[PDB]
């Protein structure tokens, strides 16, 4: 019934944010660090490890949202 | 740390390592701390403290 | 007296629209539907500002001397200076036609868009009781007509030089060719080229029409709107600006003209 | 039931904005962050603790956000 | 029922675009105290004090509009 | 009754639009004077006599907005 | 007859644009002008003027939506 | 009903738009301005000139958008 | 009658949405064009030249947009 | 009656979309053309050509998507 | 039959979205790209290799997208 | 039936957002990485695989939302 065709589009526009968003923020955080590595190579490893450091809470709320769309759609259909 | 100049035409007025600097950069006051990244500026008119 | 503040808003957005057939005062209440009905009120004032500029610099050049400057000789050389000096900054043909051309547009321009400033409602009121006329409207350039019949020459004028001092060889050619130079291009090119072209003058006129329009608007509501007493403090903050406003609505007719012609002619 | 639908589509724009937000706003942080490290690379500690606390006030909001939807998804 | 199933919707655009506008301008006010903490590094106190004067003046509407629709959801229902 | 409801809707869009436009035109104001005061310290009592200048113009009409939003929240309903 | 409630969320969107244009424009070039005025401190009451003169021109299409956005919903509903 | 407050929305969306685009347009062209102006404060009247031609050719698009809505507001509804 | 009704708002989202990108783009171009014209003040005619060829590139699919729009409110509606 | 009114909807919202793409599009390589040209005047000759190659890159695909948006209002009326 | 409707609207809204998208992208890559060539005029046929690799990759989503919502609008409706 | 408008729209809606959270974040990891190439030569294979390294963890949530749109569109419709 409408239930699903609802909760399809639910799960695609949620889905659709959180990607838009954690692209976004992952591409700008990578492109300092290619400023930064550019200007000086002897520091690439300590700022490329802060990067993951950084990169791991980017991703915090973009994973819940993604997650929370897959339940959605698989779980509750 | 770092080895510290100060010199001029006529004459060497300090040689020495050094901790760290305040100097007033060309916009604005400076600090320089080992490790700096190179860095090109002209001075104002003032005092340089050093440790 | 009774009334909406929307049919006062609705008369003043009215023209004293004529029939140029059945020679018939159209009336606000209801408008036909016929092509040649002149609107009068914007065209009755335009021509009128233009015949003062055309009388004053003709009542200034009749006596001027290369002696001591009168007090009022100075303004007018003043703007003669400007407009030669905005010329020569942006045009170096041997053309007669640019400079004048140019000064007519902007006093012209600056004059119509003046009327504005003037209260609302006091040209109509008298040109409704003691006249008679059905409706009137006083800013000439709030017609998109007055705007559009000037971009209009304004464009004949660049075809024409592009014709003439450019060439219509050298038009063809940069229509077509440019700006890739291809020929897989050539098709796309005639299509940008030709966009562009008319996007200029159209983006003149509809830039001076909604100044205009959108300050006169402005005006109306203010008027129709609030009470008499809290009127100024709210209209006063936007006469001042509506002149800059003026000043610089004239200032860029005038100068993107000129830039049009020389990008045209050169 | 008919409603229930609606309540996804609610928690799911709630939970879309505040990742949009918490993604955009740390990235903006953590490039000037970057930036810091780049130039003082002694001070990376130092400058580490200042991003950890104003981190603290950037994801404030966002996980309001994320809790509000979290219970119109689930708790109703 | 009919009538309660619309507030939960008036408290989300309330909500979320509140959460985008303090979380973003709080992200450019750090970003720029951090910029500057970067730069002198003795003036950190001065710049953090600063810094948390401008906050309270960026999240003072945002916070309006946080309590409004915790108020519309948690006692309008 | 769709005369009530969708006053609250038409108010939750005013707020939220209100709000983003001054955080992020604050942030921003903000952030410049922050990197002022940061550069040249002696300055900061001018600096921020000319932010508080320039501030009461930014809010000028998202205060109009979010006043606006109060009144067809409470008064209309 | 329900017509009336359209009126208001019209007026709701052109304004509440309205102000997110006024604000972040007039933002940017504040935040300009005091860039401009933390290095030239002696230059203000000109960079002062000048802000004005393109402050004017920033918001006045914001200030022609605002005001139909009053008439709308105070004199047409 | 469904004629004239879809006019009013069309409308409302033309002038919220149009201003959002001039506005943030003459911003960025303000700031520029005001960034050359404190670098060379003799050369003003030149920028400001040129200024003036960007103003104008920015400007000249969305004032379509704002006239025909007017022209949507009052002559059609 | 609805039909054509909504071509008015179809119109307008089309001309709304022309508006702000060619607003947004010419200001970027301008104020570039201003920065330039601000470190060489003698080079101001062949910047102002190249500005000119490039906006007759940007403005050409607004143009036709919004011509389409007008298209669309007057010869259709 | 709302089928063709659709088709209509359909494309202006398309033909909207790439108005706004290729508008951001080559106001952002414009203006970086525009400082190159401005770093190095003698150069403008071939910095342009190139910048003519790229563009159309950038103005490749908002012409399909015109053309299609023509081809929906015209041909399938 | 109302199926044939929809199916050109989620045509148009993909196409426009991939639009905005490859076109942002590609005037983001070139503008860095034409600095670069500005900078250093001899590496240009290098860059031009480097910058078809990197464009190579930003087209991939937004092709697929497009080729996707014209397989929609003709094959599928 | 109901079904189908409404998920080829779901999977619309999905896939543009990918389309644009993508394209956007790889055009600015390009740009730097452009910028950083053309700053230093004979680097370039360095930056690229660094600028690789990054782009995967890019792409990530929108090639989820890609392969997801994919599933809903020649799976469930």
């Amino acid at each position: 019934n409408l239930n699903m065709d609802l909760l399809y589009m639910a799960a695609a526009v949620m889905m659709g944010l959180a990607a838009i968003g954690a692209a976004i923020g992952i591409g700008i955080l990578g492109g300092k660090f290619l400023e930064g590595a550019a200007r000086q190579p002897d520091l690439i490893p300590l700022l490329r490890t802060q990067f993951f450091i950084v990169m791991g809470l980017v991703d915090a709320i973009p994973m819940i949202a993604v997650g929370l769309g897959l339940y959605v759609m698989f779980a509750v259909a | 740390t770092y080895h510290l100049d100060v010199v001029s035409a006529e004459q060497q007025m300090f040689s020495g390592l050094v901790e760290k600097i305040q100097v007033t950069g060309s916009e604005g006051e400076l600090g320089i701390y080992p490790g700096h990244a190179p860095l090109l500026t002209a001075i104002k008119p003032g005092m340089i403290r050093i440790v | 007296e009774n009334m909406t503040p929307q049919d006062y808003i609705g008369h003043h957005l009215n023209n004293l629209q004529l029939d140029l057939r059945t020679f018939s005062l159209v009336d606000p209440q209801n408008p036909p539907a016929t092509f040649w009905t002149i609107n009068i009120d914007s065209m009755f004032f335009s021509v009128v500002l233009g015949l003062l500029f055309l009388v004053l610099f003709r009542s200034v050049a009749k006596k001027a001397t290369s002696g001591v400057p009168g007090k009022f000789q100075t303004a007018i050389e003043l703007v003669i200076g400007f407009v030669n000096g905005s010329v020569k900054d942006m045009y170096h043909g041997k053309s007669k036609l640019i400079a004048p051309l140019a000064l007519t547009i902007f006093v012209w321009v600056f004059l119509m868009n003046l009327m504005d400033l003037l209260p609302i409602d006091l040209l109509p009121y008298i040109a409704e009781h003691v006249l008679g006329l059905p409706a009137l409207r006083v800013v000439p350039s709030a017609d998109v007509n007055v705007t559009l019949s000037m971009a209009l020459g304004v464009f004949i004028l660049i075809l024409f030089y592009s014709i003439k001092m450019k060439g219509i060889g050298g038009f063809t050619k940069e229509l077509t060719l440019q700006p890739f130079n291809h020929w897989a291009f050539i098709p796309v090119n005639l299509i940008l080229e030709g966009v562009s072209l008319l996007s200029k003058p159209v983006s003149l006129g509809l830039r001076l029409f909604g100044n205009m329009y959108a300050g006169e608007l402005i005006f109306i509501l203010i008027a129709g709107l609030l009470p008499w007493w809290s009127q100024w403090i709210l209209n006063v903050p936007w006469a001042i600006f509506h002149i800059l406003i003026i000043t610089l609505q004239a200032f860029i007719f005038m100068v993107l003209t000129i830039v049009y012609l020389s990008m045209a002619s050169e």
